[PDB]
């Protein structure tokens, strides 16, 4: 199939906060990757401008529910929450609204013809270092049609390690086995082998 | 076989004179089970109501509609659509459902129609020229009004100018009739906004209270969040049946499977680039589609 | 507040075709529920409907006055016309601009209470 | 077309007498959308009842709409000198929409 | 019978293009035998023809004024119009309606008798 | 363009005198398509003589249509005070049509 | 010779778009070169820009007051015009067409001589 994935043996950046909340691009989709030990990440902000100026998208992985907001909120320089909640000042216009290291957690956001995707699973694993080699199949966790366009990302942390890369335009060849789950995948355009 | 062969005369001869083909019959479609049903219950009956000056705003979203209960009752003092007939309101799928509630007395229920004159049309609750809802009233005089009369719902009766459609303006500063100003306190030329509605059981049919939900609805570039329920009536199996699951259609006999399926996933691919097992959407067994019988005769 | 102001001819001389414009105010023509129309009233005589506008300026007219009459709208000058065609003495009245609301019901009759706001009117004679 | 009685055509009543107008159409309207049309002398007319029985937006709620299907009827009371004007009534019901010869109320 | 009722600016500001309207009565615009025309007259000089409208719409126009001249039909209007562009004062003159007939003849000349019936005409006159 | 000249412009000829108009086109019409006009003063042009010789509908037979060709020639007889007017000569048989420049006829 | 005529209301009472319009005499509106613009002159005030027209009719405006101006023309009526929406007292004054040249250089400014011809003016005064 060719849909967007992420290139294989490619270079992703990595940021470790003991804080890093830098911005980051969302031309066309991102991967998110996080190691967590104690929940210390709480969520993620999607947004075009991110000053109030037009619709930005909120999902907040808060201990009671999983609250998603996307409304124009007063964005602050420094988001984050306390273990005290200095997200957003105040709302402006709402349109839609939705509630519901040994841990692993992989993500990919994608943003194509006015429908948000996200694909969740969580594996448990051994190694803390570096990323561990392995293969896993991400399922998609729940779809939101918001329709706005997202430019840049930024990702929150409480207070009382996450790797970033970036999807490309690629060509994958998907093994299926007999239960439906993908085993392996081969990038056709990364070695003349695997071509 | 003559006219096939063009020839009044064969011998010990096998020939495929035509193809048949089984015509499918009894279409059934079938979606999934209407869950998550939107609140019209609520906004239509609250304990308490608002008064008008500051009408209940809701908004309605991610969730089927049956509007059918609103309009199957025949109890609504006036049912009254404007642009979209409440008949086949359940096909016409919006993407922003907004309801307005408020009480206003009966000789001004009239007034909630668009492009209307009013104290009430006005200076208070404004609908648009172009206003694609629907206006629904009923009299509670049990309900809202008390002995020793009723100051619980209150009504702007003076505004400097009108406002403008949709727009609610809470000011209970003292009015301005004329030049000079009193700074807030109530005299000659210089009166409270707000009046009482004094509504009471012995009063005439026009000065009781209608408590008024509006509904609007509203499309816009943003995708549908607000569909309408859909006929899942009866599901058939061993015979060529023409069904439409989620879209995807197709002409063929439905039959049970024994291999293991993923749950997240809803169709089913061949090796051929061809559908091979489609997935209930409001039942948990699968359905393994098979193509029409069909052949040479 | 929907005042419609008439604009017409005071006297036209025969065989030529009546145009009468109603300046409308503060109603956006095309508003799918509002259906304007046009009545007139010959000295003596009860009122004669003679069409009305459906939404997006689609017309209908009264099948009797059908075949001489057309009815045109400008929204861009926020006024709607009539133009009546082979006018004769009988013919011409007091004419009168009006507005309509269409409203469905659970019912299903898209029609509803009319001739709400009616225009000052022009009284228009036609006469050699 | 529908065609619309209104009897008597002209009444001679004292103010504060009461009056009935009996608008009888010839095919009977289930919608009760026959309407009263109040036009005063010279002037354009205005929405006297809508639905067989309204009060319009300031029409007095002396004046009172009744009657169904085949004939309607319009009462009036505590007659005024403002209220001496023709009546009419209209069906929107069935297109084409037709309206009766008038009703003058005099002194 | 076929009375044509000229239509028309009584004063034109130059630069400005020049409509005239005939209302036709009782011709059916579209009737393939006539061939309706403009004629104008400049005062104390002979009278010139403008063009005629072949059947159909189509329309043909005197070579000297054919750059500036455009004929165009209102069959739902049952009139016909002239649009002069880039008039000047020498160009405006009384402008006449006027009707033909063409009649093939076994010699072949599909030209006949014309200017039965003129309209009553319409002095224009264009200046600052 | 075709020009036709008629001579004389201007005639003064008692009533009961016999007129002639000379309207010679410069190119010759085969066709006798040349067609006379009567313009009354103030007045739209009527179709006075067709056909080289005709009688309209209804004008007198005292007019009368004659030529052929390059020249063609208008005779009145029994002249009366209702036949003072413009007279003109049109050639429809080529395109552009042209008319000539008009003779008057007075007391 | 490029004489231009303001024609507006004298006085306008407020809440009300002011229009004016230049009568040109003498040059094709649309003639690339020229650039005609707007200029108004508050009593005891310096002269104020409000807008120019750029050629085939696009127009360009004073950023101060371009939410609340519009500039319209009219090449078949030979005049250009002014359209300000919301008028203040403040707002009105003395106002005059103007007329611009826009030529190359070798420097290669498209911008050059400007206001070489100025309209008579027309006070206008916006007030209850
Ligand atoms: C769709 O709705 C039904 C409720 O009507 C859910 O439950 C099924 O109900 C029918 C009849 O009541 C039983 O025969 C089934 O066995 C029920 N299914 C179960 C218990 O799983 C049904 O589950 C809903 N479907 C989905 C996909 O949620």
């Amino acid at each position: 199939t060719q849909d967007l994935f992420l290139p294989f043996f490619s270079n992703v950046t990595w940021f470790h906060a003991i804080f890093d909340n830098p911005v980051l691009p969302f031309n066309d989709g991102v991967y998110f990757a996080s190691t967590e030990k104690s929940n210390i990440i709480r969520g993620w902000i999607f947004g075009t401008t991110l000053d109030s100026k037009t619709q930005s998208l909120l999902i907040v992985n808060n201990a009671t529910n999983v609250v998603i907001k996307v409304c124009e909120f007063q964005f602050c320089n420094d988001p984050f929450l306390g273990v005290e909640f200095r997200v957003y000042s105040s709302a402006n216009n709402c349109t839609f609204e939705y509630v519901s290291f040994k841990n692993l957690r992989e993500f990919v956001f994608k943003n194509i013809d006015g429908y948000f995707k996200i694909y969740s699973k969580h594996t448990p694993i051994n190694l803390v270092r570096d990323l561990p080699q392995g293969f896993s199949a991400l399922e998609p966790l729940v779809d939101l049609p918001i329709g706005i366009n997202i430019t840049r990302f930024q990702t929150l942390l409480a207070l009382h390690a996450y790797y970033v890369g970036y999807l490309q335009p690629r060509t994958f060849l998907l093994k299926y086995n007999e239960n439906g789950t993908i085993t392996d995948a081969v990038d056709c355009a990364l070695d003349p082998l695997s071509e | 076989t003559k006219c096939t062969l063009k020839s009044f005369t064969v011998e010990k001869g096998i020939y495929q004179t035509s193809n048949f083909r089984v015509q499918p019959t009894e279409s059934i479609v079938r979606f999934p089970n209407i869950t998550n049903l939107c609140p019209f219950g609520e906004v239509f009956n609250a304990t308490r109501f608002a008064s008008v000056y500051a009408w209940n705003r809701k908004r309605i979203s991610n969730c089927v509609a049956d509007y059918s209960v609103l309009y199957n009752s025949a109890s609504f003092s006036t049912f009254k659509c404007y642009g979209v007939s409440p008949t086949k309101l359940n096909d016409l799928c919006f993407t922003n459902v907004y309801a307005d509630s408020f009480v206003i007395r009966g000789d001004e229920v009239r007034q909630i129609a668009p492009g209307q004159t009013g104290k009430i049309a006005d200076y208070n609750y404004k609908l648009p020229d172009d206003f694609t809802g629907c206006v629904i009233a009923w009299n509670s005089n049990n309900l809202d009004s008390k002995v020793g009369g009723n100051y619980n719902y209150l009504y702007r009766l003076f505004r400097k100018s009108n406002l403008k459609p949709f727009e609610r303006d809470i000011s209970t500063e003292i009015y301005q009739a004329g030049s000079t100003p009193c700074n807030g306190v109530e005299g000659f030329n210089c009166y409270f906004p707000l009046q009482s509605y004094g509504f009471q059981p012995t009063n005439g049919v026009g000065y009781q209270p209608y408590r008024v939900v509006v509904l609007s609805f509203e499309l816009l570039h943003a995708p549908a969040t607000v569909c309408g329920p859909k006929k899942s009536t009866n599901l058939v199996k061993n015979k060529c049946v023409n069904f439409n699951f989620n879209g995807l259609t197709g002409t063929g006999v439905l039959t049970e499977s024994n291999k293991k399926f993923l749950p997240f996933q809803q169709f089913g691919r061949d090796i051929a680039d061809t559908t091979d097992a489609v997935r209930d959407p409001q039942t948990l067994e699968i359905l393994d589609i098979t193509p029409c019988s069909f052949g040479g005769v | 507040q929907v005042q419609l102001q008439e604009s017409g001819p005071g006297l036209v001389k025969p065989s030529e075709t009546l145009s009468l414009t109603c300046t409308v105010s503060g109603g956006s023509v095309s508003s799918s529920n509002y259906y304007w129309s046009w009545i007139r009233q010959p000295p003596g005589k009860g009122l004669e409907w003679i069409g009305y506008m459906y939404y997006s300026g689609s017309t209908k007219y009264n099948p009797s006055l059908k075949s001489r009459v057309t009815i045109s709208v400008d929204t861009s000058k926020n006024q709607f016309s009539l133009k009546l065609s082979s006018v004769t003495a009988a013919d011409t009245a007091v004419y009168y601009c009006a507005r309509e609301v269409y409203y469905y019901d659970r019912s299903g009759y898209y029609a509803s209470d009319g001739f709400d706001i009616w225009g000052q009117g022009t009284m228009v004679t036609v006469s050699s | 077309e529908i065609v619309l009685t209104q009897s008597p055509g002209t009444l001679s009543l004292s103010p504060g007498e009461r009056a009935t107008l009996s608008c009888r159409a010839s095919q009977s309207v289930s919608s009760s959308y026959l309407a009263w049309y109040q036009q005063k002398p010279g002037q354009a007319p205005r929405l006297l009842i809508y639905g067989a029985s309204s009060r319009a937006t300031g029409i007095p709620d002396r004046f009172s709409g009744s009657g169904s299907g085949t004939d309607f009827t319009l009462t009036i009371s505590r007659l005024e000198p403002e209220d001496f004007a023709v009546y009419y009534c209209q069906q929107y019901g069935s297109s084409p929409q037709t309206f009766g010869q008038g009703t003058k109320v005099e002194i």
